[PDB]
């Protein structure tokens, strides 16, 4: 889930 | 070091992958889920999420071709038994299953299974070429299980419980050919599925159970064991239901009967009670008018009586009328008890009290001839025995009971009455048709006649059947709710019923219709030693249900 | 050569994790940068103004590639990019 975010952030 | 002859309910075996198992596809699929909230029923320690349970078995032999299709499964929280019962309590779910495969052969066989997931929007059946999917191929002589994880390929957030969307499809088909080197009377193995919830399986957010109940979710519940033991009735004779009578070329029923859209062509409700018509010419043949046949009829299109449709009154039977005049007794008519009664005031006329015949006729005044289709035709009463006068008024009305009996000439018994050909059914209902070698059945029952009032079932004079189309707990149920978001047009859901030797499958179409794989037989199923019921769900239509009586 | 880039697109990436890494995303590829011709439309001189000419929807049948590319893939996402080209003549005017 965290992976997701951090990849639509980065 | 324990062998691999034994087996524990928490052993997967060897994990085998498949390129759709990615990462990516779990981040995804968790954080989207996030929106129902914090997942529900995760407890990764409890005895129901670690353990495998029953699917399903089934046979590969020698004759399957390669290419041959042996099982499939659709995507839901139905396949477990334990995510079943919790789903009554959620609106949402979304995740995972494990599927594990034991193959019962030895180390003398050849030949070699494939295995591969489907993502939705493709059409499972014959001609899917699984080999040019990325596949898994599994031995004929593995010891150990084989499990196959098939993730949520889906384009919603979550899959709300009534209406999930589009899923994937297991699909499990032949490679090689099975070979038995020694040859001979043994060619067959079989194999065993389970299933467990992955790890990522959740539900999000809690409803009230007394919501959208689990009657309005899949019509698994409508078709239970004591339905087709001792309760159940069917829809055209209000009898006790003891067999099956499969038709191998086709029929088409509609009244009394509903679809899978909560929905009706029809002109009867799903009871028996008495049928009440007014305004309709009577009359009498001859000028004498003691031991007279009587006689009634009316037009179609004219009854106001019923909300649903004006074709006939409620309760009429979907026969033809055969024909008769004389003192001879016709052969498979409906007939029943009443009397005519004065449209003034409702008084019925006491001295007309005798069994009439009932059905459909083209020239009623004229010459007599039954009769299919509803349009322009008519609906004709007249009594089979001698009567007392006859009322020639011109409005006069008809009162008949709700059953019926067969009309047979002598005391032995007959096939069953509603056969095929003469069955009345208005214009705009589809027929059942044979898909492949699965062929549409009919529900017998013990149906007593007015040859022999005292004949009951395994009589020496014969045992006189009448069939229906469905069971009347399972109108009765299609009737108060809906079920679209059920089964695709294509599709059949698929019952298990076991007996004392054997145990044979049946599905229900969309349209309403029964089927069993059969072929070209036309021997009725005996159905007295029937143990157990169970649901299976969606399948595909053009795949044969399994028909082994031992 | 300049390729152009959607305004929505580092969520369109994102979401179509779904169903996997994306497949056929090389930005060199010759079926990819350059324009191909897809179909033909009249204006006439009796058109009223507000008249439709050309409706096309959204889909990967509307280019010669992704539609030879489409018979091997269950699914899709990302944009297009469209360019007209007027025959005309220097004496018209609309």
């Amino acid at each position: 889930a965290a992976e997701f975010f951090e990849g639509m952030v980065h | 070091s324990v062998p691999g002859t034994t087996t524990d309910g928490m052993d997967p075996g060897v994990v085998a992958t498949t390129s759709v198992v990615t990462a990516e596809n779990s981040s995804a699929s968790i954080a989207t889920a996030g929106i129902g909230g914090p997942p529900q029923q995760v407890d990764q320690q409890e005895t129901w999420r670690t353990n495998f349970y029953y699917n399903d078995v089934f046979t590969w032999s020698v004759a399957d071709a390669p290419g041959s299709i042996l099982y499939t499964v659709q995507h839901s929280p139905q396949n477990n038994p334990f995510t079943a019962v919790l789903s009554q309590m959620y609106a949402g779910w979304a995740g995972g299953m494990q599927f594990r495969f034991i193959v019962a052969g030895s180390g003398v066989f050849g030949g070699r299974l494939v295995a591969a997931v489907i993502p939705p929007g493709i059409e499972i059946g014959p001609g899917l070429e699984v080999r040019q999917f990325p596949h898994v191929v599994i031995d004929a002589r593995s010891l150990e299980p084989v499990t196959i994880t098939m993730p949520d390929l889906r384009p919603n957030m979550y899959h709300p419980t009534g209406d999930p969307g589009l899923v994937p499809t297991l699909v499990l088909s032949v490679y090689n050919n099975l070979i038995n080197p020694f040859g001979g009377s043994t060619s067959a193995i079989q194999v065993t599925v389970e299933t467990r919830p992955s790890e990522d399986f959740e539900f999000v957010m809690i409803r009230a159970p007394s919501s959208k109940t689990v009657d309005s979710i899949s019509p698994a519940g409508l078709l239970t064991t004591p339905v087709l033991t001792g309760v159940g009735n069917d829809n055209r004779w209000n009898g006790q239901i003891v067999g099956l009578q499969p038709v191998p070329g086709g029929f088409s029923t509609c009244n009394r009967h509903w679809n899978l859209n909560g929905s009706t062509y029809g002109w009867s409700s799903p009871r028996f009670a008495d049928i009440d018509h007014r305004r309709g010419s009577a009359s009498y043949p001859g000028n004498n008018a003691t031991n007279v046949l009587q006689f009634w009829y009316a037009n179609a299109g004219s009854a106001i009586d019923n909300p649903i449709s004006q074709v006939a009154p409620d309760g009429f039977p979907d026969m033809s009328f055969v024909p008769f005049n004389g003192p001879g007794i016709p052969a498979a008519g409906w007939v029943g008890f009443g009397a005519i009664w004065n449209s003034n005031s409702g008084a019925p006329n006491v001295t007309t009290v005798q069994a009439y015949e009932l059905g459909f006729a083209t020239g009623a005044p004229g010459n007599l001839q039954p009769t299919t289709n509803t349009s322009g035709s008519q609906t004709v009463a007249k009594s089979i025995y001698a009567v007392v006068t006859g009322t020639a008024q011109n409005p006069a009305g008809l009162f008949v009971m709700a059953s019926g009996v067969i009309s047979t000439p002598s005391a032995n018994a007959i096939t069953y009455t509603p056969q095929p050909d003469r069955i009345v059914t208005t214009p705009g209902t589809p027929a059942a048709a044979p898909v492949g070698k699965n062929t549409p059945i009919m529900f017998a029952s013990v149906v007593r006649r007015t040859g022999d009032v005292n004949a009951t079932a395994g009589s020496a004079n014969g045992t006189q059947y009448g069939t229906g189309s469905q069971p009347l707990p399972v109108t009765i149920g299609l009737s108060l709710n809906n079920y679209s978001s059920a089964l695709m047009p294509g599709q059949f859901f698929v019952w298990q019923l076991t007996f004392a030797s054997g145990f044979m499958e049946i599905g229900l179409s969309v349209d309403g219709y029964f089927y069993a794989g059969t072929g070209a037989s036309t021997t009725l199923i005996d159905l007295t030693e029937l143990i157990d019921v169970r649901p299976v769900g969606p399948r595909p239509s053009k795949s044969t249900l399994v028909f082994n009586l031992g």
